[PDB]
């Protein structure tokens, strides 16, 4: 080794590294709504949180980049209801409305929100407004469904599961709410639905309105207390936590209906439950990962899936399925000669697989109104042929003929419609965005499906259109060479893009789909207005460079490095190899890393190489790709990181090979605890934050989906839980730091305590690190100061 | 964890086909030895010769043996512990299957990073 | 400053640390013995055979793992010039009194914390004297035997005979009936039962714990002793037997009473705390009572229950007083301590203030209990059948200035001659300022109450006027009481056998003195070393277990001997051995204890660990390693190798230890213990800089740049003190566990010291070293802070807290957690890991 | 002379003899003199350090034990006047002292430990014992246990087998009955005993002896040590092979800790 030809960063005192991160730190949910004047300028106005409002005009000046100015109208979600124009939001403590030109006029000056008053004791969670009647909403309040009205003030429960008794511990079953593991796995927030049209009995006057909401009885489910926020009085919070192998929420779908007189008024209510059980309805159901309503109204939709989480289904579930519930046995069988013989729940779609379902929430229904069966649908399907991408499926809404009162076991093709079609409307290597809050839009009327997708590249989405009638060609929007978050108009004529590249920072541009009318897929996307510009990149920033290369098995692996300021040719810097490599996460893409990875940037300006490697396992390339990790996570990856650090040292010349340090949170720190185990002569060090050490005590629909059971694999539970394996840590002191915060109700403190217990054990030493107020992520911008000069002093005196 | 004076011994049988030994790192006593000696000759092996452990041992520890090159190697972890008459003792039955001439044991500890007994037997002479 | 006469440390490996932790240990397994404890002499009455006693104990031959019941032959003639020692024949059929894997249950782990149990098997026992019954807890059940009583004394050891029963859960507590040794009692999930040896029957006497759920819903218990009593009061008992029966006469039916502390910790907090076993992720609720927060809300209660001659419990029956606990001892906090009297006329108890500077005992004569029923017309009935003349006799009152030092001593006399005028030996140290024992006659004379109507009692209501207070022993020394120690009151020869410090506060002597006159204090243990005493019931031997800084400790057997008609100056001469002194390695240089004087000229004490094989010229780093608190004396002439090896492995590696017991150190009297009194925090450091400044001028070693600062509990406290009011005297704090929130702590400890915190705000502010990170040093790697996570005492919301505000202000911080550690660190896994952890920090860092 | 022995039980080795009257009486075979003044029927048995001490002092550093254990009952009240009892560790005057040695005695009480009077060069003398295992040596070094400095003796087996001789290097301290029933449990792989003696020099405990003839055959376990059992054990024996039927062998056992050696042994093979 040559023993001046490797650069020795400088060491700083913990003061200079405080003024090095200080001087470091030194819009979206778009609802486009038409004025239709005929006589003003704005053609429409642009709602968005930023809630504000911008101002569309008719026709732009050529040759002058329009920026529209932040106007106050007056909150990090909300809902809008478009004809009556109502904006439903949450603040602190309380529920907030307001009006833009419905029977009332267009606002210019800011008006107050009118404040909600209630009768209930505590927060009202998950707003929603009716979409039938506007003048109705709906939130939970106490882990039980209420409703309200805007206009009389007056609300009313909905649901009586849930009593407010003590802790969750003796009153378990709860209504309307997403539980903990399908709020963090399988992404859905919400737990009640709407029905979007109104049915009217026929008794007098009475409009019925339904909700669909998802039932859980969370009894047999493991309690696990951690600390609360408030430290200083020193108790915990009960967390129904489903451990892996143990049994999740015990779930049903059910109907709150209630009635109203044309006044507004909620004269009746009525709960309303599935004529079998929903358990044995559906055996081998275990998650709901998404439901609502088809948008007529007539069907409620559900996906389910099994345990393995190898098999997804979509059903519909018509309101008439579902009877009165009571506890008397006689008015349920009553009832369930009630219920029409032929009306049944129809399984239109079931994903089966080999490696795991992920949940895409793309089902778009038709209208049914040409020929009053045979659904048609636009389905993600990434199963098929590996790769996520949009299909559309006509089912045969065919009746078997059902006797609902007495009971029976369905079969596993049972309920399943057959198919009279299923054109796939992409086709490639490539996929469209469907998890992470991604949709599509469909324009019916010009028979055409805008989507996402990364056609051209994995590092760049796109927005991409195409026919649902014939799948010809697909046709690109966005400007290519960057990564556009869009939104579309409910008109269609305009959108959004929030796009970025590797290098400029985020712009946000509006553009406007414009052309022939007669060709409706090749409307060119011209530039109409600019929202927010890309800002001043700054000189202590240089953005990364991207590259990508190949394995030993030849699989392409794409990466970033960011390259140390006032490089010296010959020197060999250190080297921080940042990574998260589990699923669900794509950390390489050709996109502004700035705002959330300042830090990687800051390491760049002492001199730290840093390298980032999407390894096979990560997002957004497909379900083969992604699907290495199936029963080995922590085996492969690890590897394909050793190979893009060992690559990237012949191509650069500025990595030290000796003086290599491996970090990440969450996952990127289970794997820097599993790349200091399994390759310890290259990964010097190991900066752990919050690393998943045991994975039998993380939650089912996280690690059942890759890893399935640890009864069935506990070879790889084993083999992949890094906290049995601490003997091979190294005996040295200074290569390992874990970093965790305390109040971290996903990968909990058991997880580093274990570690910490196991690495007592077997008398090996660590550093460690806590975030006392910290859960998850560091949000305290005091804390991140804190973490960020914890990094560079521990990279700065031992890597 | 008070320590105790060691007995190793490697219980040798020129078998048929496949030659068998039987290692046992097992404490003195005097009734424990006249048990193990008489009673392991149900399934005859001829007691041997070899080294007794110079240095002392632990309780409550588990102890490694590693022979030099492959060999018949389940339930490789030893303990010590002192039973009664009756109860079997924490033994190693290996069969060397062959009739190849030399043999090389080591035993190591746990949390040492020394070992304790280097033990050597030859099958130039078997029962 | 020259840099070549400042000694570095040999920089070792981390492998190379655990192999010199590791080597400290290989002598370990014979010296760290539990040397044996709880003694119970039983003479034999044969006057034809050989031995004169049995000694029956506790102890470890080494022979199994575990502590167990084993016995010695005491011989009734010795060799001259001989160094007889005993053999420990074994109690019990040699097998296992503890569970798989040194587990044990939620009440029986939580009751080791509290008395510092580091040893397994049979902790503790229960002892019968005439009937020879051995009533003791193994591995999760009641046992017992029998040894010489109206059976022989065996040679061969039997198996110990199991108690089988109807009830789930574990049995804590057992206490052996001493008027009738066939029944006996027992808490059973916080509840009092009672049972019996030869039918088997038992019977719960209270009735107040349900098992429900969590203790948040089901708050009542009876019994027992709350966390803060066990924490702060020594004391694991909340009932205590009537030593005398008493006979109704109704037919034949002998009565047995109990008094018991019923106990309302409903208004007291409650703070979760994990539990060990990590995987399955629940905490366990502790009712821990913060200052400011609310105590439980305590009573006294009696249990009687009746037996026919058969032996069988026929009725039982819960009394009360007849007037409320808090009404009839308003502004009474807490209770210290209880019993009864030999007799059984009075059963005694020592209550408490909140602040803790009003002490006084009280006489609760069982008449005064009147049943206990939910009709209030019952109630008024049996008010109106108790005796007028019986009363509570508030016998002693000490009050104080600054806090009042829980004393068990208490010893009451026979009343037979002239039924009232009652005396006792009360040890007194907030009268003179030191511990000392004294005789006082109360004069219990009765005012008359009318005890069904309600009244509220007075400031000096039933305060008894003192006939005389005549203090047998006077000094600037102090009496030991405290933590187990006791007093034996010979009331045939009409002498009292105590512990004290009058050689020096370094050494812990048996003395002897008459209570009726008292002038000449008559020391019976060899000087030169620190003695834990234990005498016999017929006060002819005691045993002494003990020690120097030399030498490691020994057990050895005195026997009084000499002229009958002159008891006090009895000769203690050497009988025979138990145990002897243990190697001293020749790894393990022995310290150096010291004195110095300070500028407010009052007497410290010190120790030194001399760098080994030092070479003068040389300046070596210096480990301070302190504690500092109340109630611990580091600084004393007793062997240290047990408990503190790994500061000699430090000497070992070349740091200078140094320990200072500065102001507030237990043994030096009430004035020195003091001065931490509305300043805990600030006086202490200020001590142990002035004792390294001392130690820097005597000694030519003290590399004042290289100074670390370190210890448990209190000290790592301190070692925060050390650190943010001194940062250019310590280099590094190693700080374990700390309490770095006084606000956080319990009553029982933080409000006797610092006050009630709207009484005294400014001192807690300034002596939570939390609020104070600020002043913590900016530069980086000068703090290690380490913290067992499962730990009820000094709760993980510390070093949170700690770790929060360090956060906060911006400052750095190094950090290691014991995840399956409480307090102690028990485990000898992870304890090496703890010493490998600081060896390393100091390598690297001081 | 010689007197007899009568065994009466071989498992705890049990042995009845006469004595006629007065005198001296050293019985070599153990190495006990029993001054004695009459007729006296002595037992004497054969005891085991393990089972009689604390458990304590065998791992205790400072308190070396000496001798073997013998179970002597015969007449008390001046019948047997002195007991001269074997022992073995040395004498001379530096780090050795005469108040260092005890004896102690096994009885129901204990034991009971007490100086003796003199010390002879190879025996300690008890004086009027009043008495069950009763043959007993102590010692408490006031320094520690590694300097106390008393020798083994070599003891060699040269036996044929598959026409090859396996040799048997014993390195143990002189106790007779242990080297006899070391012998005994040596049988199985049955051997010549020649007379050779290294008890030319010192070596203390905790001692690593290499071993090494000067010319050089197939060498197994060099480094031996210097260590002490009960009466059934297996000591650290050397069993090297000299695989031929020459006459000559010169074996040598040395320090590591300094340069010195402590034997220089020669031995032929005219008596395989």
């Amino acid at each position: 080794d040559d023993p001046a030809a490797r650069f020795q960063v400088q060491k700083h005192s913990w003061d200079g590294l405080r003024s090095i991160i200080h001087g470091s730190r030194k819009p979206h949910d778009f609802q486009f709504v038409q004025k239709t004047d005929e006589s003003g300028p704005h053609s429409h106005r642009l709602y968005y949180l930023g809630l504000l409002y911008s101002e569309i005009p008719k026709k732009v000046r050529k040759e002058a980049l329009l920026l529209l100015s932040w106007k106050q109208m007056l909150i990090t979600s909300y809902d809008f209801h478009s004809e009556s124009g109502l904006f439903l939001f949450q603040a602190s403590n309380s529920l907030f409305h307001c009006r833009d030109g419905g029977k009332n006029g267009f606002m210019v000056s800011p008006m107050k929100p009118l404040e909600i008053k209630t009768q209930c004791s505590g927060p009202r969670m998950d707003p929603k407004i009716c979409p039938a009647d506007p003048a109705f909403f709906s939130f939970i309040n106490n882990s039980d469904l209420w409703v309200a009205n805007i206009e009389t003030g007056e609300e009313r429960r909905l649901t009586f599961c849930h009593q407010g008794l003590s802790n969750v511990l003796d009153d378990p079953k709860s209504a309307g709410v997403a539980t903990f593991v399908i709020q963090e796995e399988f992404d859905r927030f919400t737990g009640y639905w709407w029905c979007p049209t109104a049915s009217w009995e026929g008794s007098e006057g009475l409009k019925t309105l339904r909700i669909l909401y998802e039932e859980v009885d969370e009894s047999e489910v493991e309690v696990i207390h951690v600390p609360s926020p408030a430290l200083e009085e020193r108790k915990t919070d009960s967390y129904r936590y489903p451990r892996t192998g143990s049994k999740n929420p015990k779930i049903a779908l059910k109907l709150a209906e209630f009635q109203t007189d044309s006044q507004g008024k909620i004269v009746s209510t009525q709960e309303k439950e599935l004529v079998q059980p929903f358990s044995s309805l559906f055996p081998k159901v275990e998650y709901i990962a998404r439901a609502g309503w088809t948008r007529d109204g007539k069907y409620a939709w559900a996906m389910f899936l099994d345990r393995p989480q190898q098999w997804l289904q979509l059903v519909l579930l018509p309101p008439a399925l579902f009877i009165p519930s009571t506890e008397n046995e006689e008015q349920r069988l009553a009832s369930a000669r009630a219920v029409p013989r032929n009306v049944q729940p129809y399984v239109v779609y079931e994903e089966v697989t080999n490696v795991w379902i992920n949940v895409h929430d793309i089902f778009y229904p038709f209208p049914q109104s040409e020929g009053e069966d045979e659904l048609c649908f636009l389905r993600a399907n990434e199963c098929k042929t590996g790769f996520c991408h949009l299909y559309k499926v006509t089912a045969v809404l065919k009746s078997q003929g059902y006797d609902w009162s007495e009971p029976f076991s369905p079969g596993e093709d049972e309920f399943k419609c057959p198919i009279k079609e299923e054109i796939a409307l992409t086709s490639g290597e490539w996929e469209v965005l469907a998890r992470h809050g991604s949709k599509i839009w469909v324009n019916e009327e010009t028979k055409l499906v805008y989507f996402q997708g990364t056609k051209d590249t994995p590092l760049e989405h796109h927005l991409y259109v195409v026919s649902y009638e014939a799948a010809g060609e697909i046709v690109r929007l966005t400007t290519p060479g960057f990564s556009h978050s869009c939104s579309m108009s409910q008109n269609f004529d305009m959108f959004v893009s929030h796009y970025s590249s590797v290098s400029t920072p985020p712009c946000v541009h509006v553009y406007k789909l414009s052309g022939p009318d007669d060709d409706p897929l090749h409307k060119q996307p011209r530039f109409w207005a600019s929202m927010m510009e890309a800002a001043s990149c700054p000189p202590d920033y240089v953005p990364p460079e991207i590259f990508h290369f190949h394995t030993r098995s030849d699989v392409r692996l794409y990466g970033m490095i960011y390259k140390p300021h006032a490089l010296q040719p010959g020197k060999k810097h250190p080297t921080v190899l940042f990574v998260y490599g589990g699923p669900q996460v794509q950390l390489v893409n050709n996109s502004f890393k700035g705002i959330k990875y300042l830090r990687l940037n800051t390491l760049a300006s002492l001199g730290y190489a840093v390298v980032v490697i999407d390894g096979r396992g990560s997002c957004q390339r497909g379900l083969r790709f992604e699907g290495a990790l199936k029963n080995q996570m922590g085996q492969v990856e690890i590897e394909d990181q050793v190979e893009g650090l060992q690559f990237v040292a012949e191509k650069y010349g500025f990595i030290d090979l000796s003086r290599v340090a491996i970090h990440g949170w969450s996952y990127g720190g289970f794997l820097s605890l599993m790349g200091l185990i399994h390759k310890p002569q290259v990964f010097k060090v190991a900066i752990a934050g919050a690393p998943v050490t045991v994975w039998m005590a993380y939650d089912t629909g996280y690690t059942e989906r890759y890893m399935d059971v640890p009864e069935n694999n506990q070879h790889g539970y084993e083999a992949g839980s890094v906290a049995l394996h601490v003997e091979k840590l190294p005996n040295e002191p200074n290569r390992l730091l874990i970093l965790h915060g305390f109040l971290d109700e996903n990968v909990h403190f058991f997880h580093t305590n274990f570690l910490v217990s196991q690495l007592i054990r077997a008398g090996k030493p660590y550093q460690l690190q806590i975030y006392p107020n910290e859960r998850h992520s560091i949000r305290c911008p005091e804390s991140g100061e804190h973490y960020e000069v914890t990094l560079l002093h521990f990279l700065q005196e031992y890597l | 964890l008070i320590y105790y004076h060691p007995h190793p011994e490697d219980i040798k049988f020129h078998l048929y086909l496949v030659p068998s030994d039987a290692l046992l790192t097992k404490a003195i006593d005097d009734e424990e030895d006249r048990f193990h000696g008489v009673r392991l000759q149900t399934s005859p092996p001829m007691e041997p010769l070899n080294f007794g452990s110079s240095y002392i041992v632990s309780n409550s520890a588990n102890l490694k043996v590693m022979p030099k090159e492959l060999k018949l190697s389940y339930r490789s972890p030893g303990e010590i512990q002192h039973f009664s008459k009756f109860y079997a003792g924490q033994m190693k039955e290996p069969i060397q299957l062959e009739i190849t001439e030399k043999r090389h044991g080591t035993l190591v500890w746990d949390t040492e990073v020394k070992p304790v007994d280097l033990q050597l037997v030859a099958a130039s002479a078997p029962p």
